[PDB]
RNA sequence: UUGACCUCAAAUCAGGUAGGAGUACCCGCUGAACUUAAGCAUAUCAAUAAGCGGAGGAAAAGAAACCAACCGGGAUUGCCUUAGUAACGGCGAGUGAAGCGGCAAAAGCUCAAAUUUGAAAUCUGGUACCUUCGGUGCCCGAGUUGUAAUUUGGAGAGGGCA
RNA sequence: UCUUUGUAAAGUGCCUUCGAAGAGUCGAGUUGUUUGGGAAUGCAGCUCUAAGUGGGUGGUAAAUUCCAUCUAAAGCUAAAU
RNA sequence: CGGACCAAGGAGUCUAACGUCUAUGCGAGUGUUUGGGUGUAAAACCCAUACGCGUAAUGAAAGUGAACGUAGGUUGGGGCC
RNA sequence: UGACAUUGUGAAGAGACAUAGUUUCU
């Protein structure tokens, strides 16, 4: 069973396979019941809506750090920050994480003024009775969303002190390449007598 | 569709097209790549040079992602503007307003240098440049912009 | 740390206005505290030595901190688990059979 | 697991809509298609909105 | 307070105090039946420490289960098969003697639901454990809301299924790269990645 | 002599619980060989079938001893993808995941270790009455070898001040 | 709509002192099994067996120095499946 | 060698992934259908963010990365002038 | 068949810090 010039195949089809095939007859099944789903938590849900508060947040690693991105929740820091406590927070439909630590200060004053701009645009009806009905915006991701930091102007002044930009990315890469070799002439050295 | 194929026309004939010495058995040459060294060997040298044995490092949990790098070049580069910006600035090259390009706002990760760019000053932010990529910006009085 | 702002090299990184947070107390889940110096050292005194700390005291005073250490890596798991036991051996031996 | 349901590109798809709508003017295809329309107004046929 | 105190002491177990202790203690306990009643905790700062609580309705048993290796039954060593399942007698069993030793109580106390199970002693025959249970039914648990999650139905036989500490040990059941293959339950995960998923329009 | 305590017994003692069924799906244990490698033992079939124990309307998993290496992310589950890839492999035949990204759903927490010590503040049962999925009084009993309030690392506690 | 549960319970600011955090376990050797996991992915048996500025992880073994990152050996929990 | 006779059953299928070719859509792009929206409701209509393949190659790798010139010279080239 | 664990208490004799007794074997 090797003839032909065809490329080299890898059907992985030697376990009883048959035995697990998942055809997703009840797609537009589980489509529609996902939509009465929603349909009926938002009538439970009061005039709520639907989805917690979430902050801004920068993604991991060098594929995705350019992207700033909807995270867990709003951090201990930034919920104090913005006047409220986190017990609070949290049924005002405001999503808080206690793991998510703050180290730039830029996302932090975001998402601080994201919580300012969210209890603006809120009211909260009284624990009494009244209950003034208000009809529900059904989101709040919607209503709040979350827009990529503008990083400078279209156009500028060309500033040209002379440096080859690529010869910087060599030397940066070769100081780094050599940096515990020379270490280890500095510790040689002024072990001399 | 079953109407148009083959074997509708193979009806009546004996042997379906499969020939009446050769027949059509299980596997006469065993199943799958089987003896891709012995009586297959011909047809893998040929067809598939370099298919057995090793070569260079493993690389346990290599994560792609951290090699993640996307290459644009001077070539297109004046397209990462928008056309209606793009003539504007294609048209009064100067300093003082240059126009600022984020590739990596673009998704590019290093610009290479495949060819000739009109001599309009650009200011190019990038993560990477190629030393000719770096050198044709600037004789059309651009700069790079090492940016991360 | 400060990054250098760019993609390469040392302190390679993007430039961001820093903010260093406030402390977690589950970094500090080891430390000692003043419930826990007592208790367990009010327990040595009751319980004392066992036989392979005995064998490594001995061995210390008769051997040196270094066959001390090697017959420590092997009876418990470690060379650094080791290091620090015979260190505790150490101040066994000084704190109590010496001023 | 047999496939059932068939992808057509979306574009495809609306090329053939719109060369749809396209010949239900062109009197001649519709009169070809079964539909009696030798004694209507005109083609296309527009009525008004209180319809 | 007086559990701290214990608590340290039990990691001496060298020290000459303790092994009079076991000495002394694990010779009684081979006396009694393998599986016997026991008064109170041998360690209350232990038991105390892994759910139980000094009230009725908490039950503790003391068990004793045979150490060493599974033999694989299999007459004369016979195995009939390939050479690599010809094994008969360096073959482990995937489940610890602690799941052994709840397994066989909570058979023998059916109307209890196995708490948890602390290790108390061994000798070359025997490892020993102590089980604390829980009585679903004493209104002392149905109430206390704090314990009375163990009377739902859906904890039956916990310790048969691996959902005791031990049973999510031996399953593999921890988050992080070192458990990608039994971390969700290993054969749920297996069985995922080995479906064949076909959509109406195909991808 | 009399009364306790500890540990262990017995009752057709008062009240209860377990078994068995079913098993499509779920948590475990146990465990082949046909087969594939054109022979065959490693491998493969397959961590599959058969055998055994245990659940529910779902089960399990679950609020990080996690992922990362970033400008960092932030319980679990599932889809789309990562990928027939990194890697494993008589490196043969064959096998083969994970992080990031989009999406569905979203939700969070509690014990142990603390002197209430100016008052075991806690609890099963019996019993009478009541407004009976329960409350009250009373009495045996549990419990200091520790039952409650307080606290759970994100904290938090004792002081003092506002 | 009837009881006010309360001389009750909770939230927050500043100063001071503290800040308890799970062991025959973590870990280590070996054996077997398993895993894509490769000087060893999980699991189990036997032997050895910790610590508190400690412990675990950081996908090539080791010694030294740093750094990042969580907080094990107890527990409950709807939905999307 | 099979076949006493007659009726009725009776054998290149479906799937995952592919090679060549062809038709069609759009074209340095392309792919609505995991999902959301919506609906006369498994249909049809609509769509945000990603992702996949393509637009760069080459080394085991660290890495580097495509104009001497009208994007070259020569020779044949349909067509056109 | 060996080692380790179960495994403890005496006494005589050998064995080292190199002929005080913690430790190891007959
Ligand atoms: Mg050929
Ligand atoms: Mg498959
Ligand atoms: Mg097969
Ligand atoms: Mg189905
Ligand atoms: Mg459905
Ligand atoms: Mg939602
Ligand atoms: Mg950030
Ligand atoms: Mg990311
Ligand atoms: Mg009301
Ligand atoms: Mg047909
Ligand atoms: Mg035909
Ligand atoms: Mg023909
Ligand atoms: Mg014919
Ligand atoms: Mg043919
Ligand atoms: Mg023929
Ligand atoms: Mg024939
Ligand atoms: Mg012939
Ligand atoms: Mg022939
Ligand atoms: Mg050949
Ligand atoms: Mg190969
Ligand atoms: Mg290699
Ligand atoms: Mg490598
Ligand atoms: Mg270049
Ligand atoms: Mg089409
Ligand atoms: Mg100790
Ligand atoms: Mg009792
Ligand atoms: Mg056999
Ligand atoms: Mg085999
Ligand atoms: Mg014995
Ligand atoms: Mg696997
Ligand atoms: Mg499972
Ligand atoms: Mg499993
Ligand atoms: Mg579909
Ligand atoms: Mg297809
Ligand atoms: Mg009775
Ligand atoms: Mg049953
Ligand atoms: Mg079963
Ligand atoms: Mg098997
Ligand atoms: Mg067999
Ligand atoms: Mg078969
Ligand atoms: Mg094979
Ligand atoms: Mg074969
Ligand atoms: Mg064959
Ligand atoms: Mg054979
Ligand atoms: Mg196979
Ligand atoms: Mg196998
Ligand atoms: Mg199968
Ligand atoms: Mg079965
Ligand atoms: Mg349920
Ligand atoms: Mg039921
Ligand atoms: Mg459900
Ligand atoms: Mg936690
Ligand atoms: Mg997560
Ligand atoms: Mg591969
Ligand atoms: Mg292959
Ligand atoms: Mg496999
Ligand atoms: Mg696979
Ligand atoms: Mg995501
Ligand atoms: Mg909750
Ligand atoms: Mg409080
Ligand atoms: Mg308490
Ligand atoms: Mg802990
Ligand atoms: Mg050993
Ligand atoms: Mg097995
Ligand atoms: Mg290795
Ligand atoms: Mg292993
Ligand atoms: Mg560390
Ligand atoms: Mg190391
Ligand atoms: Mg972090
Ligand atoms: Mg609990
Ligand atoms: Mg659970
Ligand atoms: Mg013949
Ligand atoms: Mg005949
Ligand atoms: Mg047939
Ligand atoms: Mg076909
Ligand atoms: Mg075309
Ligand atoms: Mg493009
Ligand atoms: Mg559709
Ligand atoms: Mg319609
Ligand atoms: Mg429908
Ligand atoms: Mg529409
Ligand atoms: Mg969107
Ligand atoms: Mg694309
Ligand atoms: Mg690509
Ligand atoms: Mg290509
Ligand atoms: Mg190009
Ligand atoms: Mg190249
Ligand atoms: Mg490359
Ligand atoms: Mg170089
Ligand atoms: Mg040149
Ligand atoms: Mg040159
Ligand atoms: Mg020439
Ligand atoms: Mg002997
Ligand atoms: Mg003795």
């Amino acid at each position: 069973a090797i003839s032909k010039n065809l490329p080299i195949l890898k059907n992985h089809f030697r376990k009883h396979w048959q035995e697990r095939v998942k055809v997703h007859f009840d797609q537009a099944g589980k489509k529609v019941s996902r939509r009465n789903a929603r349909a009926t938590r938002a009538a439970k849900i009061a005039p709520r809506p639907l989805d917690l508060l979430r902050p801004v947040v920068r993604a991991p690693t060098v594929k995705y750090n350019r992207k700033v991105r909807a995270g867990r929740g709003f951090t201990l820091a930034e919920v104090k920050a913005a006047g409220l406590t986190a017990a609070y927070a949290r049924t005002i439909g405001i999503a808080v994480d206690h793991r998510r630590q703050n180290r730039n200060q830029e996302i932090f004053d975001a998402n601080v003024q994201r919580l300012k701009e969210y209890q603006s645009k809120i009211i909260v009806f009284p624990r009494n009775g009244k209950a003034p009905e208000a009809e529900q915006v059904l989101s709040a991701a919607a209503t709040f969303p979350i827009a990529q930091p503008a990083t400078d102007v279209e156009a500028r002044a060309v500033q040209d002190n002379g440096e080859s930009a690529f010869r910087t990315l060599r030397l940066a890469r070769s100081e780094k390449k050599f940096r515990g070799i020379r270490e280890k002439r500095a510790r040689e050295k002024a072990e001399a007598e | 569709p079953s109407r148009f194929t083959k074997t509708r026309k193979h009806r009546g004939h004996v042997s379906a097209g499969k020939g009446r010495i050769g027949k059509h058995r299980k596997h006469p040459g065993g199943r799958g790549m089987a003896g891709g060294q012995h009586h297959h060997r011909i047809n893998m040298d040929k067809y598939h040079p370099g298919y057995f044995g090793k070569v260079g490092m493993r690389y346990f949990h290599k994560q792609q992602a951290h090699f993640w790098k996307p290459v644009l070049n001077l070539d297109k580069l004046w397209t990462l503007i928008p056309e209606d910006k793009r003539d504007q600035y294609l048209k009064s090259a100067s300093k003082e307003t240059a126009p600022v390009i984020d590739t990596l706002a673009a998704g590019y990760g290093k610009i290479l240098g495949k060819g000739r760019i009109p001599n309009v000053p650009v200011i190019v932010k990038a993560r990477f440049v190629s030393k000719l990529a770096e050198e044709k910006i600037r004789a059309a009085g651009g700069v790079v912009e090492l940016i991360a | 740390t400060v990054k250098t702002g760019i993609a390469i090299g040392l302190n390679k990184g993007k430039k961001v206005t820093s903010m260093t947070p406030a402390p977690k107390i589950s970094y500090k889940k080891g430390a000692a505290s003043n419930r826990t110096k007592f208790v367990r050292s009010l327990v040595r005194e009751i319980a004392g030595l066992s036989p392979y700390e005995r064998r490594l005291i001995d061995l210390i005073r008769n051997s040196g901190e270094k066959r001390a250490r090697k017959v420590a890596k092997k009876r418990l798991g470690s060379f650094t688990r080791a290091k620090a036991k015979v260190e505790e051996m150490n101040n066994i031996i000084a704190a109590s059979r010496r001023h | 697991w047999r496939k059932w349901n068939v992808k057509v590109n979306h574009n495809e798809k609306r090329y053939a809509t719109a060369s749809a709508i396209a010949a239900t003017a062109v009197a001649s295809l519709v009169l070809a298609r079964g539909h009696r329309v030798e004694k209507i107004p005109e083609i296309p046929l527009v009525v008004s909105t209180d319809l | 307070g007086a559990y701290k105190y214990l608590e340290e002491l039990q990691r001496k177990k060298q020290s000459d105090v303790l092994r009079f202790l076991q000495r002394v203690r694990v010779w009684e306990y081979r006396q009694k039946n393998v599986i016997h009643r026991a008064a109170r905790p041998t360690r209350p700062d232990k038991a105390r420490r892994l759910g139980y609580k000094a009230k009725q309705g908490f039950v503790i048993y003391r068990v004793r289960v045979r150490r060493g290796n599974r033999k694989r039954p299999v007459p004369k060593g016979a195995t009939y098969g390939k050479p690599t399942n010809q094994g008969v007698n360096e073959l482990k069993y995937q489940r610890s003697l602690r799941a052994t030793a709840e397994e066989r109580v909570g058979r023998r106390a059916a109307n209890l639901r196995v708490l948890n199970s602390y290790w108390v002693n061994q000798d070359s025959t025997y490892k020993y454990f102590e089980v604390i249970l829980v009585d679903p039914q004493h209104k002392a648990i149905r109430r206390d809301a704090r314990y009375n999650w163990i009377c739902d139905p859906v904890h039956k036989h916990r310790e048969a299924r691996g959902l005791t500490a031990t049973g999510k040990k031996s399953r593999g059941i921890n988050k992080g790269h070192k458990f990608n293959n039994t971390k969700a339950g290993r054969r749920k995960t297996w069985k995922r990645q080995n479906t064949l998923s076909l959509w109406r329009y195909r991808k």
